[PDB]
């Protein structure tokens, strides 16, 4: 009974309450944590492991989802078009919306009881977390049948399972290319991006594609660019009265924000006009995250940087020196040496007075303390890990969107056009769109452009 | 496993024809290093009352947070060269990859 009791008995970890903490005051409560399956359930022989329950692959498998009888309840199973069925119930100003899931206790009904809008269901069981992600799996529902509306158009002799695949195989490459061209650059920043990811030269059969159990924890760092609100625009970039600022401890599981507060477009239009967070080292996670996290949903708002800690204790992982010296970087014993490497002492002391030793430090804890590498929005430390399972992914994918028979020279040519703020414009009401790149674009009207100046994808090398 | 295909499976079963299993759903995460837990095998650190890790005690991570990773609201800093798209690409991308279920 995870959720409600602090005794520690499998499959319970909860975290313990500290003295004098800024919120917590009873120390006898605790912050709720369930152990993550082990991969070998009750084994006194095997070291402990977890389980990945989807595809490593960059497979748009949050969308397709990675299990059978899942894939098969997201498809249009009226019809020969290979449509991804749809909302029966509610619709953004005409376009389509993710369906609902039928669920036991749905925790999106909790953040307003009135409204009685239950969690979507997509590809992947965690859509309705944020609106900003319900948003971005909306889009993509969208482009699916977008592509295989325009593919029956091109070639109507094509069956529904022929319609399905080939508009799926579509959404994944331009998974592939927004990740690779767009985003992992800003993440790494340009010396790392050529040292972890140099030019692809073809698939690669020895290339282990699988998520490393440390990526899980060291992906995290992303939690560091969590904004402390939900920005909704209007039609002219300006805030989008009533609620244009709500913190996000309002947000989680808030689905009915999608259903009945103006759809996807204002949230859609907050994310390329909002700056993310910069991670410092005196501003590493907000306390909407940190002191709020699912306040609405659950007995006690828990804290993501923790739930990260004890995630990396729970998965057995090593500490920052370990994971420092499988990268090949120095691993720091004294307070002077992390001060040199953090280039910040008063963070290294700070260190030194939790953990003891800098072999100690959770890697998401020592990995987003780290200086950002020029460029890049990650230190040495986590553009080691990131870039090492991003090549992986990259150069381990049989179906890799440029690896020789996947597509066609002209095909890959059309691919090579495509952009997020295109797709925004392909199944939006949204007008002005971000001028690439999207995710360094994000002030109105001086990153900004107009959809007649954007290439759509010309699918002419697709007829068959 | 067939011998010439045109599209992914669902469960990226058969992406890698010599291991069937690599990067496809329900299957283990590979190790890049061998596991640290208490008893070598299962128990995390922690766990236990009084048992040190490295030659130091454990801290508790909510201490870790409150201590290293709270901070002033209003002292926040924008980034001037990233949308929070960016942020949200992250998220979407990372529920592309991975997801380790709990009981
Ligand atoms: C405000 C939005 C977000 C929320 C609320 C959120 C929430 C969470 C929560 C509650 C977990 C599970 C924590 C646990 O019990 O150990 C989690 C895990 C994770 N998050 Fe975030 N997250 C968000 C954004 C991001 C971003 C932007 C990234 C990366 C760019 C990211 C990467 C991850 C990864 C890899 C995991 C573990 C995934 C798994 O294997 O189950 N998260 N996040
Ligand atoms: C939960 O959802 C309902 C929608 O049914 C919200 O109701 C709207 O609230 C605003 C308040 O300014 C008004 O436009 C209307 O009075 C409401 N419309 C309807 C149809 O009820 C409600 O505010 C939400 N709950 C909370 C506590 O925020
Ligand atoms: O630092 C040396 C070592 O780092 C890592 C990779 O970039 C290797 O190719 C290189 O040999
Ligand atoms: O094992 C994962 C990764 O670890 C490190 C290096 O030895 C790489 O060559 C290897 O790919
Ligand atoms: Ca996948
Ligand atoms: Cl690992």
């Amino acid at each position: 009974n995870c959720e409600t009791s602090c005794v520690q008995q499998p499959p319970c970890f909860p975290l313990k309450i500290p003295p004098n903490d800024p919120r917590i005051k009873n120390q006898a409560d605790c912050i709720p944590f369930f152990r993550s399956c082990p991969a070998c359930p009750g084994s006194n022989i095997t070291i402990r492991n977890q389980i990945n329950a989807l595809t490593s692959f960059v497979d748009a498998s949050m969308v397709y989802g990675s299990e059978e009888p899942l894939a098969r309840n997201l498809r249009n199973m009226s019809n020969q078009l290979g449509l991804l069925a749809v909302n029966q119930r509610f619709q953004d100003n005409g376009r389509a919306l993710l369906p609902f899931d039928n669920l036991h206790d749905d925790p999106c009904l909790l953040t307003n009881r009135s409204a009685r809008i239950p969690c979507f269901l997509a590809g992947d069981t965690r859509s309705s977390e944020m609106p900003e992600l319900t948003s971005m799996h909306t889009l993509l529902l969208r482009e699916h049948n977008r592509l295989a509306t325009e593919l029956k158009s091109l070639n109507p002799r094509w069956d529904g399972e022929r319609l399905y695949q080939e508009a799926r195989k579509i959404v994944g490459a331009m998974v592939q290319i927004i990740t690779y061209r767009d985003y992992l650059p800003l993440v790494l920043g340009p010396t790392a991006m050529r040292k972890y990811l140099p030019t692809y030269r073809s698939y690669n059969d020895s290339v282990d594609p699988r998520i490393a159990n440390v990526f899980t924890n060291a992906f995290r760092y992303g939690h560091t660019l969590i904004q402390p609100f939900m920005f909704r625009l209007d039609n002219r970039y300006q805030p989008m009265e009533p609620n244009p600022r709500v913190p996000l401890s309002r947000v989680f599981f808030a689905s009915w924000r999608v259903v009945l507060e103006g759809g996807i477009d204002p949230i859609l239009r907050g994310l390329m006009a909002t700056p993310a967070k910069l991670n410092r080292q005196n501003q590493i996670a907000v306390d909407e995250i940190r002191e709020r996290l699912f306040e609405q949903v659950m007995r006690i708002g828990l804290d993501l940087p923790a739930l990260n800690m004890q995630r990396s204790r729970d998965h057995g992982l090593p500490g920052y020196n370990a994971w420092r010296r499988f990268c090949g970087l120095p691993q720091p014993e004294t307070v002077g040496q992390l001060g040199t490497v953090l280039r910040n002492l008063k963070l290294a002391r700070k260190l030194m007075e939790q953990y003891g030793t800098p072999n100690n430090i959770d890697i998401w804890m020592g990995g987003v303390s780290e200086p950002l590498k020029r460029k890049g929005r990650v230190g040495p430390l986590l553009a080691c890990i990131i870039g090492t399972q991003f090549r992986k992914l990259r150069d381990g994918d049989r179906f890799w969107w440029e690896n020789e028979g996947v597509f066609s020279m002209q095909q890959r040519q059309a691919l090579a056009q495509i952009s997020l703020p295109r797709i925004i414009c392909d199944n939006t009401g949204i007008t002005t769109v971000s001028k690439n790149n999207i995710f360094m674009s994000n002030s109105y009207p001086r990153d900004f452009v107009n959809c007649s100046t954007l290439p759509a994808l010309n699918l002419a090398s697709w007829r068959e | 496993c067939p011998e010439q295909d045109k599209y992914r499976t669902i469960t990226g079963m058969c992406n890698n024809r010599r291991s069937p299993t690599l990067g496809a759903s329900n299957r283990a995460f590979v190790r890049w290093l061998p596991a640290e837990y208490e008893d070598g095998f299962s128990l995390p650190y922690g766990w236990t009352p009084g048992v040190k890790r490295n030659g130091f005690p454990v801290a508790l991570a909510r201490a870790v947070s409150n201590e290293i990773v709270r901070f002033p609201t209003d002292q926040l800093t924008p980034d001037q060269e990233r949308s929070l798209m960016f942020m949200q690409w992250g998220q979407l991308l990372d529920h592309d990859l991975d997801f380790t279920p709990e009981p």
